[PDB]
Parts: C-alpha cells; structure tokens; sequence
C-alpha cells in the first residue's frame, strides 16, 4: 500500500505528526527553560518523548511509503519512494531529528532537555499540514485566525522561557528587572513562575510594556531586541488580519465597485428614476440570492475539459428534451451546450414580443414565462423549467410564412433564469456536422408542415475567357495592319 | 487675467493656499480660545485683528474669487461673467461659504468659519494634480489630520481640567508650565493609546479618559490604514512587476529552461521595466480613449511612417489605422530581426537603438547601420504569402525599440479602404489580362502560321 | 399576506427585532454579572424582558410569514413557508431562544439574570439586519465603521462583565487587580462599578494596558489571555479601517494609476508637450465630471436586457430625431441604439476632415461640434447637442457624387461626448430587415436628390453578343481598310 | 576605456563596498558626536576609519566617472560623455559636497566635535540604489524587506537615541527625571550604559510604547510629543509595509481562493451535481499543490515574439520535430506551429476524444501517459507516453479521407496529462506564409492514408463581368489607337 499525499488518510497522519511537533515546539523549550516542569514530571516527560519519537519514525515510514505524481501518476514502487524521500533535504532533517542525544542525560544530567531540540526540525510536517488545512477546511477565515493565534502564543511562549532562562543565568531576585527570587513562597511555584513568564512576554511582544524596567546592560538589551521584535510580531498580526478582512469583503467592494460605476454612468445619462430603481433592484437581487458573478467569467477558470462537462452537467438533459435536438449526435449536442448564454429576467420583463426578430432559442433552466396578448394581462400558457421557445426561428428554413418573426409575447412572471441558443451559434457549430444540419433543417420543415406553416457559370467563362482571347487577336491584327500601312506609305515616301 | 481657471491658474493656487491658511487658523485657534484662558483681554486685539483678517479673506473669497472662476457646460469652457456668477450661486460652495461667514466675543461663536472646508479639499486636489508623487503629500495631510486631533484632544483635556478644577486630582492638568504642551502631552499619550499617565479616579475622570482611549485606537487604526494604503499604492507597480517576473521565472523553471533563455527574458523584463515603466503598452492603450489613443499614435509614429515611399499617396485614415495597430517590440542586443532566408511579414520602425543589416564574405560584416526613425521591411507587407523572403541578415546593435506591424494586421486594414489597397496592389505590381491575351494569340498565330507554311513548301 | 425578504418591510422588521436581540446580548449579561443593576430596576428589567419575549414571538410569526423564491417567484403558500421554516435550523434556534426559562426566577432567585442567555441565539437575526443595512445604506463606509464600533463595544462591554465577574469570585478589593471593595461608597457605585469595568475591559482589549498588574495566578492567566483577544481586537480593527480606506480611494488609486501609466508613456515615447498637456487635461475633465470610466466596461456588468432598456431611455428619443430614421420599425431602433458606440473628443480635436472616409453616423449627446473652412479659424455652423451627421455615408446610395468621403470639417469647439454608428453595424442591423433597409436606402437618395447568379450569367451574354456585332463590324472595317489600300496600289 | 555595466555583478559589489562606508557615517558619525566618550576613547581607530571612508568615497566617486549608461539602447563607454553625464547630474554635488574636507575643522573645534563629518551622510543615495539593487537581485525579497524595513528602523532609533542623549546634555546630566542621569555615577558614567539606555529610551518612544520617565520641563515635553509623532509615523510605516507584504505574499492564494469560492457558488446556483462538484474540487486542490495553477498564456502574454518563441522552441520543438509531417517542416513554420500549442491538461479517467467526435486539434503529450482503449473502457491497445501525439492527420484535412476530420480511436487519460493541442484553424495560420511546406504537409497526409488505406462560385461570377469591362476598356483604348492609324492613312492619300 501506498498513502495518496491528496487522500483523507494522509490528512490524519498529517494531523497525527503535527500533535508530537506541537508537543516538542512547546514543551521542549519550556523544560529547558523552567528546570523544575523537567523534574517534576520527568517519568510523564520520558513516556511523551519516547511517544513522539515513536511517531517521528513512523512518519518516516510514511516518508517512505508516500507516493509522488510522476508523469501524472502515483508512483508505487517501493525503491522509487525510498529514493525520491532520501535524495530530499526533508530525510536530513528527519534524521537530525531522531538522532538518539537522549544518552546526553547520562552525561549534562536529566534538567538538560536542550538536547531534544533537534525533534524541533520536523516542523515541515506542522506547516505542511497547516497548509494543507487552509485548503481543506470549509472555514478558511476561523482556521486562519486559530493557526495566527497558535503561532503568537508559540512565539510568547518561547519568548517567555527566554526570559525565564535570562533572570536565571542573571540570577533571580537579583534586580527588579529580572524574575524574582524563586525562594519566595508564591514567586517560587512553577505555575506563578509559568504564568509570570508568560504575562511578562505578552506584555513586552505585544507593544504595550508596563513591565519592571531593566536594571543592567544585558537587560537593556534584550528589551530593547524583544520590543523591536514584538513590534514585528504585531505588525505581522496586522497585517496577516487585515489581508483575510480584505479578503473577505473583496467581493463586497468589487460588487460596490460594479454598482457606483453603474449609478454614475446613470447619473451621467440622466437615465430615468423609474430605470434606476430597477437597477438598483436587481443588482440588491444578485447579491442577495447569491448570483453576482457572471457564469462566462467564472468558467473561463475551469479548463475546457473541465468546463466541458460543467456545461454538459447542467444542460444535457434540456438540450436532449428539445424536439430538433431529440434525436442528434452527442457531440453537436455537447458543442450546442457549449454555445448556450445565460439570460436573466427580472419579474415583468419581456422575453420578446409580436414582430420582434428571432435569432436566438430559449431554454427555461428555471423561473416560469407566461405567453401574453397585446394587454399583457391575459396568460395563455405559462412555461414552467425545461420548457423551450423559438426553435423554428433559430433553423434558416426556406418557404416559412413567420420568417425570423416572434409570433407571440413572452413575459417573464418572475426571476427567470434562461440560456439562449443564438442562430449564429448554430451555425458555427453545425458547420462541423452537415449532415446534422441537414436533417435537422429536414425536421424543421417537417414541424412546419405538420403545424400547418410553410456549372453554367463556368461554361459561360469559357466562353468569356474565348471572348478575350478572340477580342485580342483584332488588336494583334490592328498592330500588323499598322506596320504595313506605315511600311507602305515609308516605301512610297 | 479677467477670467481664472480653477485648474491651471497658480496664482488661484496661492489664493487658495491663503484660504485654507485662514480656514486652517480659525480650526486650530477656536477650540484654544474656547478652552485655554489665552484669548485675555490684554492679548485680545490680536485674536480680533487676525479674525477680522481671515474674515476678509473669507469675504474676497466668496465676492471676488469665487465668482471669476470659469467653469464647464456641456463640455464647453464659459467665459462669460454672468454665466460664472450664477453658477458659483447655483453651487452648493456658494451656501457653504454663506454659512461660514455669517457671525452668529465668545470664540464658540466663531464656529461656522470652520464650514469652510471645500476650499481646503479644492486645494488638496490641485496640489494632487499638479505634482507627482502624491502619496507623500497624503501622508503629510494624514499626519496634518492627526495633529488636529491631537490639537483638539488636548483641547478638551484642558477643558476637563478647567471644569474639574486645575490640580485637583493628578489625572487633571495641575496647572504648570506652558499650559497646551502639557494637555498636548496628555492628548499625545492617550490619543495613540502610548498610556504613562495618571490613571482616572473620579467618574467623570474615567469616563473621559475612556471615550479618548477609544477614539484614539480608532484614530491610530486610521493612520496605520492611512499609511498601509499609501504603501500598497506607491508599490503597486513594482508588485506587480516582480510578481510577473517571479511567474516567468517560475513557469521556465518548471519546464528546464536553459540559463542563456532564462537569462535573456530576465534581461528583458528588467530593461523594459527601467526603460518604460511597464510591461505593456497596449493594456494602457486600449484603457485610453479611442481618440487619445489615436492622437498619441498619430503624435509618436505619423511623419515616420507618412515618410515611407511605399505608403505615399494612401489614404490617411489607413495610416492613422496602421499606427494603432504598431506595436512595441524591444530586442535585446545582438538579436536578429531580420534572419536570412526567413519569411518577411513585418514592418520595423526603429523608435530607439540602432539596427546593423549584416552582409559581406562569411557574414559579420556591417553593410550599413540604421538609427532611430528609420523604416526598413515594408516591401514585406506586399506579399501574397510565402513570397517573401529577407535577403540580408539583420541584427540589433543594442537595446532596440521597434514599432512593428506585421503583414496580417496590414491586410485588415487594407480590406476597408478599396482605394488604398487597389493603389498598394499596384506598387507591388510595378515594383516587380488584355496585354498577355494579345501577346499569347500574336505568338501563337505566328507558330501556327510557320507550321502551316512549312508543310506548304 | 406574505412578507417579501427584499421588501422595505421586511427591513422595518428586521431593525424591529434587532432591538430586543442587541437589548439581550447587552443587558442579560450586564444583570448577571452586575446583581446590583439586576437588582435596582427589577420592574423594569422585567417589562423589557416581556417586550423582547413578545417581539421574539411575533419574529417567529414573520418566519412563517416570510416568503422566498422559488422558480424565480415568491412562495406565498402557508404550508411550504412553515415547513421551510421548520426544516431549517433557525426554527430550533428560535425555539431554544424562547424557552420559558424565566420560571427558574423562582427556584434560584431573582439575581440570576444568566438564565435568559438563550435569548441571545438571535444573534444570525442581528447579523442578517446588519448585512441588509450595509447593502442597502447610502453610506457603505460609514455604516461599517459604526457596525466595527458597535461590535467592538459589544465585545469590551462583555469583557467588562467577565472582569466584573472574576473579581466577584475572588473577591472585591482581595487584591489590586481586581475591582475595589464595593463596601467603599465611592467604588459601591453601580456606574461608577459599570464605568471602570468597561474602562478596565477597553484598556486590556485594545493594547493599552495602563491596567494595575494581576496578583493571582488565574488573574495572571485571564490578563494574559485578555491580552490575546485584545490584539485581535486591535489588529482587527485597524484590518477594517484599513480595508475601508482602500475601498474609498480604490477609484481613485486606479485613477491615478492610470495617470501615472500614461505620463510615464508620454515620457518614453518623447510625446510633444502640447499632446502630453492635452491628454492630461482631459484626463483630469474627465475625472471631475465622472465620466473616466468606460462605457463598454461599465454596462457590461449590466445584464442584456437591463442594458438594452437603459441604451433605449438614454438613445431612443435622439436616434428617432433622425431624419433617416424618423419613419423606422421599433426594432430596427433598438439594435441601432445596441449597435451605438460612445466617443469623446477634446477641443479643437477633429471628428472628420474633408476627404476622410465616411463610414460612421456621430450624434452628439453632451457636447458643441463645429464646421470650419480647412484652417480651423471661422466656423460655418455651429452644431449644438442633439445634432447628427454621417446619416447618408453610412447608406449605401447609388449615384452619390460626394458617397464615400466626407464633404465637411468637423471639428470639437469643447469636450463633446459623441455616439459613433459605424456603416457595418448599421448593415449588420439591417440584415434582419430588408423591407426598413430599402426604405433607408430610398430616403436616402431622396435626400441625396435634394437569382443575382442567372442574373450575372445573362448579363454576360448581352455583353458577348455585344462583342460579337463589334467583331463583326471589325472585320469589315478591316476588309475595306485592305481594300482602301489595294485603290492606292 | 574600462566601463563598469550597472547591470552587471562589479556594479553590485561597489555597491555594497561604497554601502559599508556610508552605513558606517549614517551610525557613527552622529554616534561620536552626541556620545563623547565615545569619539574620544576610540580616536585613532575613528580617525583610521574616517580616513578609509574618505577613500571609498573618492573610488566611489572615480566608478561613477566610469559608470555606463544606457544611450539608445548601447553602454556609453566614451570617458568625456560618461564625466559630462556624471557632472550634470545632482549626485556630483552631492559627491563634491560629502567629500569636503571638513575634518580640517577639528584644528579650530577641537576633536570633541565629529559633526563637522555630518556632509558624508550625502552618499545615501548610494546606500539606498543598493539596498533597491539587493532587493531586485535576491531570491527572498520578502525577507529582504523585512531586513531592511528593520535596519532602517534600527538606524532611525539610534539617532534618536543620541539625540534623546545631545538634549539630555544640554539640559544637565541629572537634573531631573527625564534626561538621562548624572555621568558622574560609577554605574551610567559608562559609555556602553549610556548608549544602551539612549537606545531603550528611544526604542520605547519611537514604538509609541512609553514606559519612560514622563518629561519635566516644557522643552523636554515638546521633544517627547515631536518625537512620540514621529514614533507615530515609524510605526504606521512599519506596520503598513508589513501589511502591504503580506497582502502581496497571500495575493496568488487570495485570487485561486476567489476563484474556487466563485466557481463554487455557480456550481451550487445551477445545481450541479454532487459527484461534478467533487471532480472540480480535486482539480483544484491538485492545481494548487502541484503549483500548476499559473496560466501559460497569461504567464507569456508580455514577453516579445522572440522570447517567447525561444521559450516555446526550447519546451516544444524536439517533440514537434518528431512528428512525422512536421519532420522536414521549415524553422521558421516550426516556430510558428511550436508558438501556436495550446497546454491541455487533463484529470485521471479524462476522455481526450471518442470514436465518432469531430477532430481538429493534434495533441502532444508533454508531461503524462495516455491509453488508446475500445467503446467499454476497460481493455487498452497501447499507452502512449510523453513526447507522443496522435491526430496530425485530422488537422492536415486531407481530402477522401474515411473519418472526416473525425476520431477513429478512444484517448483516455490514465493520469494527469499536461498535454498542448495544435488546432485546425492554427495549423492554417501559420501555413498561410509557408504555401510550399502546406503542400508538403497534404501530401504527407496523403502518403500516410494511402499507406493506412484510409484515402480513395461568387468570386468567378464576378470575376467575368470585372475581366470583361477591363476588357472593353482596353478594347475601346486599341480601337481609337488604330483610328489615329486609318486617320493617318486617309490623310496620307
């Protein structure tokens, strides 16, 4: 078996990686810096990194069993796996990872926890992950602050041991600055130790301060680093949060942007109020019911297979319902869904009245169309989804009584949502099937019927091209004609 | 000048510059009068004189200035004095500026002057069109907005103070030293949320101190906006540049590209981006109007073309086409335009560098070098298809920028104007049906006749 | 009645209902945490609380009573409105929102205002006004900063009730962090107790600090995560006003983006000073009179037939003044005014110059377009808004002297916005109407005044008899030519 | 002359060997003179290195004498136009200006004045072409820009810092709670202190962090609210350019985000099916992790015809080569038909055509693996690997052939296939300047299907009216010429 890197189960062990290099990330240093959290529960702290270890080396068995897309598919060979895995800087690390300096505590002693620093470097594995929830998630926005809020509290934290770690080679209690003497008891316990820490560093990353100003030269210094250095941490909250609310409402201000171009150009035409208000309507119906973005441009990103069976997905079945269309190959009817525009109606819009030209063929996805008289209060039939009109129009039939002619009014009752099959397009996509056009043009004439409607050229240029030919040979003797004429008045000369 | 435009006139510029000063002072000097005990009765003719100063430039504002700006109808500039008054009194600047300078000895009651702000946005935008590089005047006027907010904070934080008293409580100003730097001091702390200063006791106290913490996070979420989109904006073009060149180099490293390949698209991207400014023209040609597009065109390549012996006695039209159709190609030195034995389809105008035309024994010879404006290629644009061919090896010396239009482009100009294409077809014709027919049966009776001839003797 | 969710009704309702539910997540909070507000204005608290359990019922009337579309038509049928309200959630969130949890007033007192906290589950209703007020306000940008306000203070006066809360279980003024002993007739003051909490909460939540350090591990461990929240608060705040900023001058960056494009081509391209003032010039008339925008890219947002009905009301009337199309078929009108293209032009710019092709009709719309005499210095006519020229050399008139060329100099004496309608278009739009067609076509030669293949196959054959009858003629003539010269020899 | 080229790596390298000086006066110059301990503890080594500054200022200034510029697309490398250039420009002045010999003012100041060396900071505009030249030559100009944002910062605190240090001075060493304390104190007389807490003052007031000793006088308070606004602007500027940052870095994964949200909200809004859904959401999740979401016409839509079509020669030309039409195909047309591919990928399981569909691009398979398989799908007759194509005879349009431009075999893809389809219409394209290899390429074709066994009207009407008015004209034309001839002949007699 070979894990897909795409699949859910890589997801999990990704996950299952990520809780140990977590676990190090944090705990490693906070051992390291507070001496007693390592030897207080030194048997808990074996058993968890004897744990993670364990995990650490089946994540390199996952390494070497990951399979890799070369020339598009997944690669299942053992030896090719180990070798793709080894030949990447990521086998270095994971090796320098779980090089055994746990023998070091029989040497430093067990309150020396800085030798499991090296499990720090399978920090591939956490930020891999964190990716690969960022494009998994349906919530990218909560997952993105939870992952900004972990990485801040990771980051105060370690700023924390530091500091923790710089009172203790100063020497606790020694002067304000530094953390005070740990045989106090309240300011001796772990958790104050911990907590304090911890307050210390939020207050000093976080550009705020008010903590005990330093007393010598090396604590100047490294207040001075560490509020330079919150002050980048802050900054890069900032911004990463004000990139996703940007992000958020990005549609909100283009559609903003769509609809103030809109008013000033009616502003500028001094277009009707009446006009206006219709605008302002069915631009606050696209953004409520969710239909903003226009279906051309959004399947211009998807690739032409890929749009291809979109187009097919959504339209077969209602192009195949279409009478003409019933009984045609797939793929002028593939290349006929292809050619269909999107049309939407506001409620009492006109799809076409009597006398208007017909060059286009409409398929009702959804809303429902009513066939009005001249008053447009009376309905003669309404047309619910899947319904079609204008075939006939859209096939240039000879000998049509109603020639590219609408011969009844279309009013759309609601938000009817319609695609529309132009003549052009037709056309253009039976220019690749004539026989196609032929019966489909056969059928037409057939409906019509049954609705009760409805090389001398080339000869002649050669004699054209005998024409000229004979028409110069006059010129030819006009020129010879001419010199002997001239010939004989020189002779007589 | 009888009639100023509101636009290009530097001097309305100044008299502008005078009423935002005036406006300016009246802003920054109400609340100081209304709060800080200054305005004595001691100091007071100076607070009157320099009123009575910015009211008589607020009075030669709306009276003299204001009413001599000429202004658009129609898209027709308007001159006339009449015209220009009543469309100052029909505008909403000239109720704005009648609501300022109404008086309603209490600087509270000096207020409505303050009303007077279309001037200063008048100004702002003249001082945003004139000079380039505005971003820095935006950050200068954003930094100017923050001042005034601190100025008014420290205001109201002496008004506080007064109202409960100078010095009786430690969040109050005590009552020493300059008396504004101090509530300066205070509104600086607080409007920027830095803190440092004596907490609150009293309700009122805390109440006030809360609101100014508030406003001051949003005031410092406004400037650091302030400044993001003044950084966005000025490094906008360099963004996309780098983006557009991280993405070639991306897309030639994924497919081995070679370094002399990938070197050379480097090359180019950065010259054209130091040389132009941006990566194409014709993105900020098609956004132009069809006329300024037209005009530009007409205004960089028309006597260089209109100077080609070929294109002589068309019509002009298909010259104003053909220059909307050239497009800009930069070639990289030692770059052959022109290879020989190569299909010619293009016509080459050299708008900078220089092109050798490479010829001789062996090649690596330079028969002649040609400059900036010169036209060479066009016999290929006179083509059927295929029945071009370049005769000489053609090089670039430099970086060379030409104007090319190819053959294609060419013949869909030509298939509008009849009459051009007809006088085109001909050059070809002479550069290189009823006469053939005649010269064909005088041939051919003549060998008719010999055969006929011979067999009878 | 149904109500229409895209109604002024429905927003009424919803500005209804978002009282009692802001009216909730305040106050039930602020009666848990402060007992002294719960238990002062007891009366009060508890006719407002009736009010909002009212509003809330008659919420869940308008849910049964609110219609959506479906097949692009409101559904006004009881039935499927109360079974779409049901089947989704917000039914069961309503539903725990008005549970009568009020009875446990009577078990555990009346200082235990946290048992209303169900009625906080209208939060989705809130939210929903809000987002209907920002798409439907005139003021986008000020309603965001003040809805950004209004969370934010929602947010720190919750804190504030947490703070107050915490140092409650402590205990007041065990230590300096927490509140002082309200015992104190100074901090016993129930605004001054709300005041410095909200004080305390806006500090810790905004990166203020200025707060009296914590004393207690748990105090250490809320201040440090109060101290997270509120540089997410912070940074949140100024991402929002940043995003608002950028939306404001977003016009105006392209704008001048634009400007700076095409300064720095008129710089490379060594364009005249003249030109590069001209185009700056327009550039900037066309900003200050919204007009920088293109046509084409604006309207084509806009769909078919909403375009179609705005060219009409902007085009209809002025291409009906034609004189060509003063007797015409309403479609023909229609596409004519779809196939319109708009053009602008700067003073002294020239539409047309005398012998120029004609093949465009221009209709000025907002502009002044004059005749001069080949110099530009005098002016024939003068012609104003609404005036039309190009209408004969887009026909295609037989016999035309002056067809095909422009007979005038037409000049801009200001900025004009003319309406180009191209010969092509005008053919293409008369494809699908021959009968208008040859209408245009006499009208146009009126005006000027004041079966092909069998067709071209016969044609020809007169033509051949014709060259025939000449040959014929020919080859006498050139028998007596010889004939002539056989007397003289 | 030797010319140094601005573009090349010696121009780079001055650069940052000019840079080191001018860091060093920018820092130390005013370092020396607020902090006079410190100017005169280190005086032969300030002085040595003063003198070694002055030096690369004068090579700076002798570099930019032989510095080409880009004159009509050629290096200038004439020595009197290269000096003009130099001295015409403001940076001459700047140079001449910075180099004055001002440190002949320590005879008449004493050498506890190193503000004389105040003109030497005019070079930074050297400093500042460099720090541009880096960020436009480095492969992390993220982290480049976080440097140097951070070392400007750095700079702008520790002038402030001798600043808050000079007015300290002025005031009195101690005399209140602002300045800095008396310097008679064995613990902040020392240099190292001294500057170290002028650093901690100013770091914390220029990151409007406060935490200092508020001011006591009324000079001491201007300078602390002048200095606290310009904290103001150094942290709306840090925190702006770090924003703009990481807006730029999260743009691409914004727009792919935009897109997907987009095609996912047509795809709920026309009901799409669950398992289309599916398909689009793998294909996008693979673009994303492979990298492959870049557009290679968008990528390429800038570059010149002869990059670009050295780049498309250098991916697509040995495989267009071995196709066998397209072997003895000119270079040129090559060219052309290389630059008119179009990339074509496609998902596992994909049909690239089915018996029966219309035919008119030929694909090349660059990176993936097709199979030929029958009408069910399961079996396969070969699989075709990278470098193949299949469909060069549909394009060509042969005529009498059996399929008609129609497929007579089933391409499905195993994997992902990144495939480049040479269409129809293109072929033609280019074929229009190459008439002679279009003809070769038809009877190639040709060749092939007799090999395979696969091979067994206006204009004219026109064209006869036009030839015969020609004609008549110049019928009309030689008739009227031979009647000056008979004119001439009756006259003769």
């Amino acid at each position: 078996v070979v894990i897909d890197p795409s699949g859910n189960t890589y997801y999990n062990w990704l996950f299952c990686i990520t809780l140990p290099v977590m676990y190090n990330w944090t705990m490693v240093i906070a051992r390291a810096c507070f001496d007693e959290l390592q030897s207080d529960y030194l048997e808990y702290w074996l058993i968890l990194d004897y744990v993670s270890d364990i995990v650490y080396l089946i994540d390199m068995f996952v390494r070497t069993r990951t399979g890799y897309l070369e020339q598009g598919l997944l690669v299942k060979e053992e030896l090719k796996l180990i070798n793709k895995y080894k030949s990447n800087l990521q086998f270095k690390l994971d090796v320098l990872s779980l090089i055994p300096t746990d023998l070091l505590y029989f040497k430093l002693g067990w309150n020396y926890p800085e030798i499991r620093l090296n499990r720090l470097l399978r920090f591939s594995r956490m930020f891999e992950f964190f990716q690969r929830t960022e494009t998994r998630t349906n919530y990218p926005n909560i997952f993105r602050i939870s992952n900004l809020v972990m990485y801040i509290v990771i980051i105060i934290h370690w700023n924390a041991c530091v500091f923790y770690s710089i009172s203790k080679a100063i020497g606790f209690g020694n002067d304000t600055w530094v953390y005070p003497d740990i045989n106090d008891p309240e300011f001796g316990r772990l958790a104050r130790k911990y907590v304090y820490s911890l307050y210390w560093s939020t207050l000093t990353l976080t550009t705020i301060g008010e903590t005990p100003p330093p007393v010598r030269d090396s604590e100047y210094v490294f207040v001075v680093v560490d509020f330079l250095i919150g002050v980048l941490i802050f900054a890069t909250i900032v911004g990463n949060i004000g990139s996703m609310i940007s992000n958020m409402n990005a549609a909100r201000a283009e559609f903003q942007a769509r609809i103030d171009a809109i008013k000033q150009y009616m502003h500028f035409r001094n277009v009707s109020k009446d006009m206006e208000k219709r605008v302002i309507k069915w631009f606050d119906y696209l953004w409520t019911n969710k239909k903003t973005v226009d279906e051309k441009e959004v399947l211009k990103y998807l690739p032409d297979k890929l749009r291809a069976e979109i187009a097919i997905n959504v339209h077969l079945d209602t192009l195949k319902k279409v009478r003409i269309f019933a009984d045609c190959e797939a793929g002028l009817l593939v290349e006929l869904v292809l050619k269909l525009q999107p049309q939407v109606y506001s409620p009492g819009d006109y799809i076409c009245k009597k006398g208007d030209i017909g060059r286009e063929m409409y398929i009702i996805k959804e809303g429902k169309l009513a066939v009005v008289a001249d008053d447009g209060v009376t309905q003669f039939v309404v047309l619910s989804d899947g319904s079609y009109f204008g075939e006939i129009s859209i096939l240039n039939i000879k000998g049509s009584k109603a020639g590219n002619r609408r011969t009844a009014n279309i009013k759309s009752i609601g938000y009817s949502d319609l695609f529309c099959l132009s003549k052009d397009d037709l056309m253009e996509a039976l220019t690749e099937y004539p026989d196609a056009k032929t019966m489909l043009e056969e059928k037409g004439k057939q409906i019509l019927m049954k609705d009760g409607l409805l090389e001398k050229v080339t000869r002649m240029e050669g004699s054209v091209d005998l024409l000229q030919t004979r028409f110069a040979r006059i010129l030819a003797e006009y020129e010879s004609m001419q010199q002997k004429l001239k010939q004989r008045l020189t002779k007589v000369e | 000048p009888q009639s100023i435009d509101p636009l290009t006139n530097l001097m309305y510029v100044l008299w502008l510059f005078f009423v935002v000063m005036a406006w300016n002072w009246n802003c920054w000097l109400i609340p100081v009068r209304w709060a800080f005990p200054y305005q004595t009765p001691d100091n007071i003719h100076h607070w009157l004189l320099m009123d009575y100063l910015c009211d008589l430039i607020y009075f030669l504002d709306i009276t003299v200035f204001q009413t001599r700006l000429q202004f658009v109808r129609g898209g027709d500039i308007i001159t006339d004095k009449k015209d220009m008054r009543n469309n100052y009194l029909k505008s909403r600047r000239f109720k704005m500026d009648l609501l300022s300078l109404l008086p309603l000895v209490n600087p509270l009651l000096r207020l409505p002057r303050c009303l007077k702000y279309m001037a200063f946005f008048e100004f702002n935008s003249r001082l945003e069109s004139i000079l380039s590089k505005a971003y820095v005047y935006r950050v200068i006027r954003t930094t100017a907005y923050l001042l005034y907010s601190l100025h008014l904070n420290s205001c109201l934080y002496y008004w506080a103070s007064a109202y409960q008293g100078l010095g009786s409580t430690h969040w109050v100003y005590d009552g020493v030293g300059n008396s504004y730097i101090r509530c300066y001091y205070f509104a600086v702390k607080t409007l920027i949320t830095i803190g440092g200063l004596p907490d609150p006791k009293t309700l009122f106290e805390i109440v006030f101190q809360l609101l100014n913490y508030f406003t001051g996070v949003f005031a410092f979420s406004v400037m650091i906006g302030q400044m993001r989109d003044v950084v966005g904006a000025a490094t906008a073009g360099q963004t996309y540049y780098r983006s557009c060149m991280d993405s070639t180099v991306k897309y030639m490293n994924f497919y081995k590209i070679p370094k002399s390949v990938q070197n050379r698209v480097k090359t180019w991207y950065e010259y054209t981006w130091h040389s132009q400014g941006m990566l194409d023209e014709s993105e900020l040609m098609v956004q132009l109007p069809d006329k300024m597009r037209l005009d530009l065109a007409i205004d960089v390549n028309y006597n260089i073309v209109s100077k080609v012996a070929l294109f002589q006695g068309c019509d002009r039209q298909m010259i104003f086409d053909m220059l909307k159709r050239l497009r800009s190609v930069v070639y990289l030195p030692n770059d052959y335009v022109c290879k020989k034995g190569e299909i010619g389809r293009e016509m080459y105008i050299i708008q900078a560098g220089q092109v050798q035309v490479l010829g001789g024994p062996d090649g690596k010879s330079v028969l002649v070098t040609l400059k900036a404006g010169s036209v060479f290629g066009e016999i290929s644009l006179l083509a059927v298809g295929g029945g071009n061919r370049r005769t000489a090896n053609v090089v670039a010396h430099g970086f060379t920028n030409l104007f090319i239009l190819d053959k294609k482009d060419l013949n869909e100009i030509l298939v509008h104007y009849p009459e051009s294409q007809k006088l085109l077809r001909k050059k070809a014709r002479r550069m290189l049906p009823k006469l053939f027919n005649a010269a064909l049966a005088m041939t051919g009776k003549m060998g008719g006749k010999g055969a006929k001839g011979g067999k009878l003797a």
